RNA sequence: UUUACUUAUUCAAUGAAGCGGAGCUGGAAUUCAUUUUCCACGUUCUAGCAUUCAAGGUCCCAUUCGGGGCUGAUCCGGGUU
RNA sequence: GCUUGUGACGGCCCGUGAAAAUCCACAGGAAGGAAUAGUUUUCAUGCCAGGUCGUACUGAUAACCGCAGCAGGUCUCCAAG
RNA sequence: GAUGGGGAAGCUCCGUUUCAAAGGCCUGAUUUUAUGCAGGCCACCAUCGAAAGGGAAUCCGGUUAAGAUUCCGGAACCUGG
């Protein structure tokens, strides 16, 4: 009490010893870090791929939060609780002799990404998703080419993990309904409107302009001080 | 299958390490914010004598900031300094007599040491530089420094190093003849060997591309093109002139 | 989601967990037999002249080790018959395919008397 | 050195071991001259940036 | 020929060591309405002296000879001199 | 007298007289502690334990390397009157 | 003369730390858990490499057909647990 002090302590550099300081770089990253930085970067650094440029825009979370609380009422039954079910219809569709009779229509909601063929030739797509992650390169710069073109309203949404909770696996993609009830009739003709009105609505005008202008780091930090002092110094 | 004695480095034997006499290097330790522009004090003080020919070097050791530690560094020392004398280098300061500054913060004359010729980085990945302080005038127009040495060549680079002023006792040793003699072996079994500079005028007969025979005479241009053949490059390479260089000067 | 504290060293090496590594089986099942016993380290004594001066000048005992010994699967095999201390061991080198051994006892034993009790004489 | 005891080397005192002859006696003398003049630049020194 | 922004190559140290721009503040220089620019940011008479989550304050298991945040040492940048 | 070994100097240094382990000391004082009881395992005294390999003669003007019982080559220690 | 890199069809060579995620210990919560999560430290981190050098420890005398500083007898010291 009698000995309270101030002004903060000096050590001559090179006299004495400094204890470490807030380590956030000095533990030195490890070997992939320093590259995984640099890798999936796209719609950052540079210029962007007008086949894409999709990348950077991301949807609300007042409307997905609707969206997948909607897939929650449809989704296949697990491993776990569907094995056992096959001694239960044993009286009744094995022994009972009706295939496919006696049973609940199971109302599973629609899926596919870099596998579709018969829901575009007969023309069963509705909700269409994009993942998240995208490793292939090669298997994005032609997905909504596979909606565009058959007016399939696609929806540019990111996401497909938790997706793949219900569909009994671990990685999702689109969830269109073409066979819905009158439970949620109302909620799936709504989105619609929705849908088509911030994602159909720019995909021409995308395709022409590249893409660019975002800042950087350092970089921004001594070339936009330069044309400050060029200009009016 | 003759070869002459200039393509023998390709072996890895009498041309390797030969100098259990001398100790460590000289290029600086651990590089921070202290060791260029701001404040950077050096010490002196064990003036062993630098083993291998005419200079000093003192056991600059430096407490390491970053850790207790203090890690005996063998430096090149200077003239002019007792036994234990810190340098007076601030750049907020002034200056003095034996002091380390970089090209830019000092007027014209300023023989600092040699270190390193890139904007600090505890002995750069390159050396092209000056050899040390040896240094005349510098130049004030950016970070650009034009140096210039009676060697007969000029150098325009950055104005930052960590060279420290002083002299050495190197002139007059190789302006006063070795006049005892005895000086080969022991001469230059220092880092290697490179002495014999040797001759016969049949010393290599059937041969001799040069020029020789049975009588003292050449015969082919001793003046070996650079870029022709790496399989005769014996004597003179690229000349141009030849004269004699009297000792009274007064010239332009 | 912010500033992890990481005040220290690199964290190189991870934090592994030492598993409960026992094995389900035996590795060979059955053992390898015990190549040490004392009916197989001694062999035959030689009797000399050369012998009896090493035994009633010191208490040293003469017999025949096979080859790999040292300084105490001789002293084993003497305290496992009729349990007698040793007080040092001398083993030495015969390069031509055998090899001896010396056996000393203490002040209480005779080398005599546990001579011709031990099966020679 | 460490068969002997401790009793054998340094029993006491204490500026004693990578120092000897006079090098004791400088160990205090210098260091007193310069604490002195600590104090000056600490309220002498320091009125140059007192009338801003 | 050509200033900055370069997800590919090489790269001295590597125990990324106290850094740049911006940002709570002085002094020097003279006036157009304020900080639109330029040096700042731990040693500089002596082989006498120097370190242990820094000497001091606020906030906690209670009166504990210890220990746990923030400030001291604010961030972004992760291309640190 | 000669020979060997050690301490204290001068001369020589244009050519500038290797490396590593163990032990000891100094600066610095962060943890843990006593009245029919704490605090050194360092001195004195007493007790116990310490593997394998290597191992002799000879080593040269009758013993190694030159077809051989050769007058050649062949390192080192104590150096009498 | 290796691992982690860098050529070649194969058999390999050079370098010895030339972008490290190389090594896992003192203490706190734990004698009877053969050990799971957080602070505060240390830059040493394949190996081999001298029977004239480097180096904590034993001499003398006697006996035998031969050879010791090894056994016997007498006199002592150091290190680790």
């Amino acid at each position: 009490n009698p000995l309270t002090h101030s002004t903060p302590k000096n050590f001559g550099i090179g006299q004495a010893v400094q204890p470490k300081r807030n380590l956030s770089r000095y533990v030195k990253w490890p070997e992939y870090v320093r590259v995984q930085r640099q890798k999936k970067i796209l719609s950052i650094r540079l210029k962007v791929p007008p086949t894409i440029a999709q990348f950077q825009y991301t949807l609300d979370r007042n409307t997905a939060a609707e969206t997948f609380k909607l897939f929650n009422k449809y989704r296949p039954e697990t491993a776990a609780e569907k094995k056992e079910r096959l001694t239960k219809e044993a009286a009744a569709v094995a022994e009972g002799k009706s295939k496919q009779d006696a049973s609940p229509k199971p109302y599973a909601v629609k899926y596919g990404l870099n596998h579709v063929v018969a829901l575009i030739e007969n023309k069963k797509a509705k909700l269409v998703l994009i993942a998240n992650d995208v490793d292939p390169i090669e298997l994005v710069v032609f997905l909504p080419a596979l909606c565009k073109k058959m007016g399939v309203p696609y929806a540019i949404v990111k996401g497909k993990a938790r997706l793949g909770t219900l569909v009994n696996q671990k990685t999702s993609a689109v969830a269109a309904l073409t066979e819905v009830r009158a439970e949620d009739e109302a909620a799936l003709a709504k989105l619609v409107s929705t849908i088509d009105a911030n994602f159909a609505d720019k995909y021409d005008e995308v395709k022409k302009h590249w893409g660019g202008g975002i800042l950087g780091n350092k970089a921004q930090a001594k070339m936009d001080k330069r044309a400050k002092n060029s200009d009016s110094a | 299958g003759r070869v002459i004695r200039n393509q023998r480095k390709g072996a890895g034997s009498i041309f390797t390490s030969h100098t259990r006499l001398r100790q460590g290097a000289a290029k600086l330790r651990t590089l921070d914010y202290a060791e260029r522009h701001g404040y950077i004090r050096g010490i002196v003080k064990q003036i062993v004598h630098d083993s291998g020919r005419g200079a000093p070097l003192a056991k600059v050791v430096f407490r390491d900031p970053y850790k207790y530690r203090l890690r005996e560094e063998i430096f090149i020392a200077n003239e002019g300094v007792h036994t234990g004398q810190f340098i007076y280098a601030g750049k907020k300061a002034s200056l003095n007599v034996g002091n380390v500054l970089p090209l830019g913060s000092v007027p014209e004359g300023t023989i600092v040491s040699n270190v390193e010729e890139k904007p600090g980085d505890r002995g750069a990945l390159a050396r092209a530089s000056g050899n040390y302080v040896i240094i005349i005038g510098h130049n004030p127009d950016e970070n650009k420094t034009r140096v210039r040495l009676p060697s007969g060549a000029k150098k325009v680079i950055s104005s930052d190093a960590r060279g420290v002023i002083g002299v050495i006792a190197g002139g007059g040793r190789v302006d006063k003849p070795l006049l005892k003699a005895g000086r080969a072996f022991h001469k230059y079994r220092l880092k290697r060997n490179s002495w014999p500079k040797t001759r016969g005028v049949a010393m290599n007969p059937v041969d001799h591309p040069h020029g020789g025979g049975n009588h003292q005479h050449i015969g082919k241009a001793s003046t070996i093109s650079r870029g022709a053949v790496s399989g005769q490059k014996a004597g003179l390479i690229a000349a141009r002139r030849t004269g004699l260089l009297r000792g009274s000067q007064k010239t332009q | 989601k912010a500033l992890k504290v990481r005040t220290s060293a690199t964290f190189r090496l991870p934090k592994t967990l030492k598993l409960a590594r026992a094995p389900k089986y035996a590795s060979k099942a059955v053992p390898h037999y015990n190549r040490l016993d004392s009916y197989k380290v001694i062999e035959q004594p030689i009797t000399s002249e050369t012998a009896m001066k090493k035994v009633e000048d010191g208490n040293i005992l003469v017999f025949q080790v096979s080859m790999k010994a040292n300084k105490y699967q001789i002293k084993k095999a003497v305290k496992e018959l009729y349990e007698v201390d040793v007080l040092k061991v001398n083993t030495l080198v015969r390069p031509n395919g055998t090899k001896k051994a010396y056996v000393r006892l203490t002040a209480d034993y005779d080398a005599l008397d546990i001579a011709n009790r031990i099966g020679y004489i | 050195y460490a068969t002997v005891s401790k009793t054998h080397k340094t029993v006491s005192r204490a500026y004693g071991g990578s120092r000897c002859a006079n090098c004791v006696k400088e160990r205090i003398i210098r260091a007193f001259l310069i604490e002195e003049q600590k104090i000056v630049k600490k309220v002498v020194k320091e009125q140059t940036e007192a009338a801003k």
